[PDB]
């Protein structure tokens, strides 16, 4: 999870339904008012602060280049399709389906949109296809994808000439790889239970607030 | 040139903080919520409560035990909300802090103690060392980083056939400058010829992809040479 | 001067069709800033530069200078 | 909340900008690259390990 839903709930009009004779009487309880007002608010402005943490932590928009010649890695499904209206990759896609009054409660748009979202790990995405980890430390530098992998063997120990002389085989266990990754997505729910929850906690919660206006 | 452009930088450091508050933010926000948040809380005290008067000598003062108590009932327990209600306000924003301590914490022993290759743990870029400053409740960190500066174009390949033997690199890579092949560090542009110093066999040219036709160099060959 | 988003009705000030970087924030991806004779505006929120990657599989670049940068972080 | 942004943003860093030989920080097994996929008020990262 990085945000929860940006909730505000008026502390007047909530208490007291636009009667100036409850009002007056909330008054005596001095500042209780207000803080409970400004509390929420600091939680829905800290709100859009996480997502800049996890997301805008790339300081341009790199984009993949058009010709999508990987070394026989297959990342068709995780880059953007532009078929789609939000330029939205296919497993992103998978997720956003399986995730699922009037009474002076107001909820505030984000200030990121998911449209832009989808655009910040397009960046990330593709910095990291063409530049390895170098775009994070600085300017991104572009190498061949074959090699930048075979780096990242040479991190954990294996030598080189392994990949290379295994690039064939390892595409292919790539591509399924990714291959099996939409299917536990596209049948089970039950792995994206975890962001589930917090929606259901925070709706259920405001449906306990509310209920209680009901209360004698 | 090192100690120049690490010298600057400092210097640059002291204006950004000289002239402009808006970096010292963060450590100036506790201070505020904490103050601002014990001034609402004396200020619930001239707050009735729904009593007759807020200053408790008054309600001592001026009526007798027996309705007295109901009238102070009122402000002790509106009070005693209040004060319920700052406690809860601290506990929560004191874990708040502990949290960013621990984070300092961390960062003190794995930055300033050790290079850390947490990438971007350690400020943008890869990191050399940390100096720590201290701040009115807080402690303020310099990060000493290298970045890559002034990037150039290479044509370049996984590997060279010899003799049918496929070379790769002990370290760096193998760049062209369009004419002639080099093997270079790979952070840093300072291509030297290859050899099999620089170089270990493996396999034959066939399997590995890409591979370009060179020659590698022998070190001992002209020493038995001659 | 009243313009439309869906963060709320937005009146007094005035939308404009090029982004700039967020200064103030409204949602819903809309920003606001004082700008040039100056007024207020409101802008779609620019994520930053463009920059693609001129990618080619034998193609590398290699850095050939350093900058030392101090950073500050602040807890 | 906060605290799991903050892993998030911690493991965005040192798990998809960078490997990290830190273990089982970033999947089981060996940790190679990580790509993110953006969710509803979340992220889900990719760990090719
Ligand atoms: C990358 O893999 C995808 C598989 O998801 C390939 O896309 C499929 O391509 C076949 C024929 O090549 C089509 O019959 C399918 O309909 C495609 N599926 C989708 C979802 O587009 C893609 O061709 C592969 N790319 C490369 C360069 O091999
Ligand atoms: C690529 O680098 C090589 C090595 O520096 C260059 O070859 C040398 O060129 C100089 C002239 O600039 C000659 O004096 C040397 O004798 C050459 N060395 C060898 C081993 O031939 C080459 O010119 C460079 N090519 C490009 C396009 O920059
Ligand atoms: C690298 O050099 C070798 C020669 O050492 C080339 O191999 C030739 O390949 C062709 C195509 O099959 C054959 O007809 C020749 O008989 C091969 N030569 C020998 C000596 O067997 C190879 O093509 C070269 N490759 C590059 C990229 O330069
Ligand atoms: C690496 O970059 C540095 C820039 O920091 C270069 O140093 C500068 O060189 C110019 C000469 O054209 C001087 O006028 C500057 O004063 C230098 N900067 C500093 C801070 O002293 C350096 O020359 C570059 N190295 C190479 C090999 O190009
Ligand atoms: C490398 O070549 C590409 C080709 O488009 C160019 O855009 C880029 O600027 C070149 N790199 C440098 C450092 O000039
Ligand atoms: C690299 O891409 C070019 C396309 O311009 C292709 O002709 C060539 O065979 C490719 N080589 C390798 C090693 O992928
Ligand atoms: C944006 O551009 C279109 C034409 O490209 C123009 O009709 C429209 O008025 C512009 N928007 C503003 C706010 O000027």
């Amino acid at each position: 999870p990085v945000s929860m839903t940006k909730t505000s709930v008026d502390c007047t009009m909530y208490i007291c339904g636009d009667s100036t004779e409850c009002s007056n009487l909330l008054l005596q309880y001095g500042s209780f008012c207000t803080q409970l007002n400004r509390a929420l608010t600091g939680i829905a402005v800290e709100q859009d602060k996480n997502t800049q943490e996890v997301f805008a932590q790339v300081k341009q928009i790199y984009k993949t280049p058009p010709i999508k010649d990987f070394g026989g890695f297959n990342f068709s499904q995780i880059l953007p399709d532009p078929s789609k209206p939000s330029k939205r990759s296919f497993i992103e896609d998978l997720l956003f389906n399986k995730v699922t009054k009037f009474n002076g409660l107001t909820v505030l748009p984000p200030l990121l949109t998911d449209e832009m979202i989808a655009q910040y790990t397009s960046a990330l995405l593709a910095g990291t296809i063409t530049s390895g980890w170098t775009f994070g430390a600085g300017a991104a530098l572009q190498i061949p994808f074959a090699m930048q992998m075979a780096y990242r063997f040479n991190g954990i120990g294996v030598t080189q000439n392994v990949l290379y002389e295994n690039q064939k085989l390892i595409a292919n266990q790539f591509n399924s790889a990714i291959g099996k990754i939409q299917d536990s997505l596209s049948s089970t729910a039950s792995a994206l239970g975890k962001l589930q929850d917090v929606v259901n906690q925070n709706a259920q919660a405001l449906n306990t607030l509310v209920k209680q206006l009901s209360s004698n | 040139l090192i100690a120049n452009q690490f010298n600057s930088a400092i210097g640059k450091i002291q204006d950004s903080l000289s002239s402009t508050a808006s970096a010292l933010g963060k450590l100036q926000d506790v201070v505020n919520q904490n103050a601002q948040a014990l001034n609402t809380l004396v200020k619930q005290l001239s707050s009735n409560f729904g009593a007759i008067s807020s200053v408790l000598n008054d309600i001592l003062s001026r009526l007798d035990p027996p309705e007295a108590e109901v009238q102070i009932d009122r402000l002790i327990t509106g009070r005693l909300q209040s004060l319920q209600t700052y406690v809860t306000q601290q506990l929560i924003r004191a874990a708040e802090i502990r949290a960013s301590a621990n984070l300092a914490a961390t960062k003190m022993s794995e930055c300033v103690l050790g290079q850390s290759k947490r990438v971007d743990f350690c400020g943008k870029g890869y990191h050399l060392m940390s100096f720590p400053q201290s701040a009115p409740h807080g402690v303020v960190f310099l990060h000493v980083t290298y970045v890559p500066a002034q990037e150039k174009n290479f044509t370049t390949a996984p590997a060279i056939c010899h003799d049918g033997k496929a070379h790769f690199p002990r370290e760096g890579v193998f760049v062209s400058n369009g004419t002639h092949w080099f093997v270079t560090q790979r952070n840093f542009y300072e291509p030297q010829i290859i050899t099999t110093d620089n170089t270990f066999v493996s396999g034959n040219c066939d399997v590995v992809i890409g591979i370009v036709n060179n020659t590698v160099y022998d070190p001992l060959q002209p020493e038995l040479d001659s | 001067n009243v313009f439309q988003t869906r963060a709320g009705c937005l009146i007094g000030a005035e939308h404009v069709n090029n982004s700039y970087e967020c200064d103030i924030p409204i949602g819903a991806g809309i920003c606001a800033s004082y700008q040039t004779s100056q007024s207020i505006i409101a802008y779609t929120m620019s994520l930053g530069a463009e920059n693609s990657v001129a990618y080619s599989n034998n193609s590398i670049a290699i850095p050939t200078n350093f900058t030392i940068s101090v950073t500050t972080e602040i807890l």
